[PDB]
């Protein structure tokens, strides 16, 4: 009965679907304005390097499900996702002279491949399974568990919890190449770095726990 | 027994006492049938009372509208209490202006009632009905006159169950705040007509560069009011024409008024304490420019430079207060993206 | 607070009658100026029923209409006549002022191109500022030897008329062909009356604000120089639907650049809750450019259509692109100056209008102040 | 961020109208431009509903259709007539460009086979003049004709931001093979399907590819190599689709290698099997890429119109497109020595020679320098 009157009209399930939707279209126009700050400027933009803490308002009937320490994890993946959209869009909005373009495809590929991995293979695989699971909710408690077994696993596949200075930092430092090369628009000294860090990336990730091979091809 | 159904009972009884076919015997037998049930089931006690409430309310709604021209009284309320007939109150201010700026005394109570009565006849609005029901009061001996002005309404008998002196009290508070902003915009518009009249000093432009600035802070503050009055009123007028129950009216109307205290930024102290300073600060400005016929030379320009040092800060101060419903106010204030520079 | 209306010139006397037959039709007023049986505040334009009009060959055409009981071509020639009937007409004007309770403004309908208008309309604006100094003088002037009559008049409208609305016949004749398919004067005037009628909608019906002519103009004109406006009439359905058609220059009667302030008038029964939703998407799309120097906003107002007679719409625009129309005229003026008692008044008039076009071109800069 | 369409000549007006037919058929918009009761963000391709269409003899035919509520033969001939109405048409563009909140692109449907090729040549040089921050994509259609064709190439080689070839001969082949017709009114039925399915990710929002610049720039390695060819086999798992796509029987083009592949999947397929399909494509190695740059294949998921079964579209950047140019090029050298300055025709022949000579070098292990 509760779920029935919650599709229209304390629909906890309806609120949950919107949650993972207003981040992870609409949010495309939002970030593009940030590319070209102030704390009130953003709000009117939203209502229309690593910060932007986002929160939301949840009614008591669903407060027990979407806890307070649950907001931060949902915020954690949102921060990292934007940096990927940033590098992906920064190298995309523009259009030994032509030699720079060979450094573009050699790079615009790599960030693009990673983005195809986090969103599709992870942020849409477990998402498709999670919805098929919540529709069979039969308990107050287990609905927390099926939910808590969705964040603590999506925070592991997306490598953000541990092995950060061992693996995650590598993707982080090469992301700085997406910033440096974007502004300039020394060239030889980039591929010496790029061919090194990229090989550093594969020769480190080569230890593969098993799901990392879906990107290890490149 | 829940307190809700207790509110239903008292209404049906008072509505017949004040009132002094087939709807009588049927209610008797139902009351008697309940006494034979060896179990008092609360789900059934309400099942018969809710029909009786909706029965006397339906017939009363007929007498309150069709023969006697609840909706009609509500329209009168929205007019005079909520400044619905705003044109009447600008001519009322034009006449009852000098007899209110001085501190109020025991005679100004009646000195203004003849002005208000003269105001309704001044806009050819003539009705011996509903005119003597509005008697302006002055809270005297327990300060400018506007700080004690009030408007009372003598409710009829059938509507006394819905209009207690308490609900007519919260209405009175709104009438004071809405009349205040309507007063400052009027005298401010007169200043606009004073600069335009003075078409042919280098410092003479500093007035309108601040006047037109201080005009948008009040005019837009005076907007969002038709977008909160003519909108909430559109819902309350809908809630009655949909439900046949009387309890719905007593809660929807009580809910309708509660929004006016919140949406109109009255209960929230900070927004109520910030724009409050814009009111009396503007009084000094419009008075200063009207208190002279030439340029502000003898320390007048030395006085204008004092308010701008306070007002311009308050402009950015409210900009920080904004950054639930303030978007409906900030959208109009920043559609031109000027406050982004402050 | 009543508004006495004056009508001069053939064009002015013609549009007024079509403005009058339109207004009395919206109310329950018979052509015999008597109420018919069939809330609407009717005091602003009518005296207790007679309209507060002063009409100044064409008069015969008006008295022959069933509305009878309702009451040369050179700039120098028109003015000379004015000073000769100076005393005669003012007693007509003065008696109407004392008759009103609290006179507020002066609506005037005249054409700069019209000789009588270029001679008699110009003379009144100087006398009106002399006799009554505390009364606004707003005119519904309409742009069309022809350039001479135009520029000489603009010299007065920039210092006497504290407000003004321009109606260009070129764009009007254009709109007649594309969306009306007429090809005369008798057809284009139909749309002219629609503008003036909806322009004074908020005054004739009791509302919350906008209960005086000052209530509309003061938000538009910030400075005594920037005193030119423009109109736009869309219907020739939600609140967001009507606004997107306003800002299109395809309907505005006109032939960087940015506005100053916008006033929107809605005559329908639309739900007033979603109007704040419409403005948000407009700011998101950024369909109109604004001034960065001073605080400005976009406004909207609601009213009720005449029941005795569906959503309409009228917009009041203060655009700097209107300066171009002046340049075109003054350009032709300089063209006739080099091809053809003192010939000096026409010289200073060219200089003072140079300040106006300068003020607008300097208004679209981040440093318009000083 | 919206995209405005422009239909030029009999061809462009024909292909656009049918495309606007099916697009209005897919969306829940009745032919009378009135919403039907019966999830889709349509502000990019519709204005509140009137399409942002700029049409340019066939005008009578469009009006005669019940969709009236929805709004010589020389190349130098078209070029002259375009300057004559320079401000005549650009006011319609400007009233809509400035009438659009934030314009994003410029799609063009035109045939370079008579006057639309000349007028189209006029728009490109003109659009680059005024709008420097606006994308220009052209859905040009290919087959005295060699002349008009080669000039439009010279203009399209440096003006347009992208290009999608649509040759009639290859389209003529599909007309008989899988349809058994032998008609102009029938071949375009596929062209509209090619157009509509191309922008499905933009009309139905998803996670990736929320802007047209997001799709194209993944393919184009350098602004010189901005020529694309498409694929549409469905006329079944994710692996069945892509393998059906690489067969040259389906490609709409009449050593060599690819540059990059972008795929569109519109069915109800599962995102669990797509990453494995790419592997079997690599292991079995049904296609080769450039030897210099590490090339990738991309594929996107979408949602079919509910108001309307697994279908798919393929976009390709294949260096075999050079052969198509060389044919008309040979045809030009044929009529040049066979029959007031006649000098611009040589300038066009020089630049198109550059692009071809870059194709042949683009597929070599030493594309650098
Ligand atoms: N909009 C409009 N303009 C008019 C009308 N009648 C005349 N005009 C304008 O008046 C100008 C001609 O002036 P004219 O009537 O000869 O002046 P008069 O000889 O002093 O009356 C033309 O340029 C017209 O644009 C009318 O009915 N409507
Ligand atoms: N595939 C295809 N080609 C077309 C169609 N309509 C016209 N064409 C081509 O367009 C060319 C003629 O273009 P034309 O009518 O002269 O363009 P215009 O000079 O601008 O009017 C021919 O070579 C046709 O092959 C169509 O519906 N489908």
């Amino acid at each position: 009965n509760l779920m029935q009157t919650l599709k229209k009209d304390y629909r906890l399930v309806e609120y949950l679907q919107a949650m993972r939707n207003f981040f992870l279209d609409t949010m495309y126009d939002f970030y593009t304005s940030i590319f070209d700050q102030n704390v009130s400027f953003l709000n009117v933009q939203l209502q229309e390097l690593d910060g932007l803490t986002l929160s939301y308002k949840v009614p008591w009937p669903v407060d027990i499900v979407i806890s307070l320490e649950c907001q931060k994890i949902y915020n954690q993946v949102f921060l990292l996702l934007l940096q990927i959209k940033w590098a992906k869009y920064s190298l995309d909005v523009l259009l030994q002279i032509h030699r720079m373009f060979l450094l573009r495809v050699k790079l615009m590929h790599f960030v693009n491949s990673l983005h195809n991995y986090i969103m599709t293979r992870i942020l849409h695989s477990t998402g498709l399974e999670f919805q098929h699971q919540v529709e069979e909710a039969k308990d107050l408690d287990q609905l927390i568990k099926i939910h808590y077994r969705y964040l603590s696993t999506i925070h592991d596949r997306c490598l953000l919890r541990e092995k950060v200075s061992f693996v995650k930092e590598a993707i982080m430092k090469v992301l700085n190449l997406a910033l440096m090369f974007a502004d300039g628009w020394s060239i030889e000294k980039m591929e010496s770095d790029f061919k090194n860090c990229h090989m550093f990336l594969v020769t480190i990730l080569n230890k593969a726990f098993p799901h990392l091979e879906s990107l290890a091809l490149s | 027994i829940p307190v809700r159904v207790a509110e239903k009972i008292l209404f049906v009884g008072e509505s017949v006492q004040m009132f002094e076919k087939n709807q009588e015997d049927t209610f008797a037998a139902e009351l008697h049938r309940l006494k034979q049930q060896p179990l008092f089931s609360l789900v059934d006690f309400e099942q018969v009372v809710d029909r009786i409430r909706s029965t006397v309310a339906e017939h009363l709604w007929k007498l309150m509208v069709e023969e006697s021209d609840l909706l009609g009284q509500l329209k009168i309320i929205k007019d005079f209490y909520l400044l619905g007939r705003g044109e009447l109150f600008q001519a009322f201010i034009d006449t009852a202006q000098h007899m209110l700026k001085t501190p109020p005394t025991a005679v100004t109570e009646h000195d203004v009632n003849v002005a208000f009565q003269q105001s309704a006849h001044k806009v050819l609005l003539d009705d011996d009905n509903l005119l003597p029901l509005l008697h302006l009061t002055i809270e005297y001996h327990g300060a400018s006159g506007w700080a004690a002005l009030g408007l009372s309404y003598k409710v009829q008998w059938p509507l006394h169950i819905l209009f207690t002196p308490a609900v007519l009290e919260k209405y009175n508070v709104v009438f004071k705040y809405l009349l205040s902003v309507r007063r400052v915009q009027a005298e401010l518009q007169h200043c606009w007509a004073l600069q335009m009249q003075r078409k042919h000093q280098t410092d003479a432009i500093k007035w309108r560069l601040r006047n037109h600035m201080a005009f948008l802070v009040d005019n837009l503050q005076y907007y969002l009011q038709v977008d909160v009055l003519e909108s909430q009123f559109s819902q309350l007028l809908h809630q009655i024409n949909s439900t046949r129950d009387f309890e719905s009216i007593r809660l929807a109307h009580d809910h309708f008024l509660s929004n006016l205290l919140a949406q109109s930024f009255i209960l929230l102290k900070p927004v109520f304490h910030c724009l409050n300073e814009i009111l009396d600060l503007c009084h000094s400005f419009c008075s200063l420019v009207s208190q002279n016929l030439g340029p502000l030379d003898e320390r007048g320009a030395a006085q204008l430079s004092i308010l701008v040092k306070g007002f311009s800060r308050q402009s950015s101060l409210l900009f920080k207060i904004l950054s639930n419903s303030d978007l409906a106010q900030l959208l109009l204030r920043l559609d031109y993206n000027k406050y982004y520079t402050q | 607070r009543e508004i006495i209306t004056l009508q001069l010139g053939q064009c002015g006397n013609q549009i007024g009658f079509e403005f009058w037959k339109q207004l009395c039709a919206e109310h329950g007023i018979s052509p015999e100026g008597i109420v018919e049986e069939f809330t609407d505040r009717k005091d602003v334009f009518f005296y207790q029923y007679i309209p507060r009009a002063v009409l100044l060959r064409v008069i015969h055409s008006i008295l022959n209409s069933p509305y009878a009981k309702l009451y040369g071509n050179n700039w120098a020639s028109g003015f000379s006549q004015g000073e000769k009937i100076h005393e005669d007409i003012f007693d007509i004007i003065d008696r109407e002022a004392d008759g009103s309770d609290s006179l507020e403004g002066f609506v005037l309908c005249h054409s700069i191109a019209g000789g009588t208008g270029s001679g008699l309309g110009s003379y009144l604006l100087e006398r009106l500022n002399d006799r009554y100094p505390k009364k606004l003088v707003q005119t519904y002037s309409v742009f069309p030897v022809q350039p001479y009559n135009s520029l000489l008049t603009l010299k007065r409208l920039t210092q006497n008329a504290d407000c003004l609305v321009v109606l260009d016949n070129t764009a009007l004749n254009r709109i007649a062909t594309d969306r009306l398919h007429i090809q005369s004067f008798s057809q284009i005037n139909q749309l002219v009356s629609t503008i003036m009628s909806a322009s004074t909608t908020t005054l004739r019906y009791p509302g919350y604000m906008n209960n005086d002519l000052i209530g509309l103009i003061a938000s538009l004109i910030p400075t005594p120089r920037l005193h030119f406006l423009m109109t736009g009439y869309t219907p020739l359905t939600t609140v967001l639907d009507v606004m997107r058609r306003l800002l299109q220059p395809k309907n505005v009667m006109v032939s960087n650049h940015c506005y100053i302030a916008i006033l929107n008038i809605i005559q329908g029964e639309v739900d007033p809750t979603q109007v704040h939703k419409s403005l948000q998407r407009i700011r998101e799309r950024k369909l109109a450019n604004f001034i960065p120097w001073g605080p400005a906003s976009i406004q909207v107002a609601l009213s009720r259509k005449s029941p005795y007679l569906r959503v309409s719409g009228l917009m009041m625009a203060n655009h700097t692109s209107i300066s171009s129309l002046f340049e075109r005229t003054c350009r032709q003026y300089d063209k006739l100056r080099k091809r053809e008692d003192n010939f000096d008044e026409m010289d200073t008039s060219r200089e003072i209008v140079q300040q106006l076009i300068d003020e607008y071109h300097a208004a679209t800069r981040p440093d318009y102040i000083s």
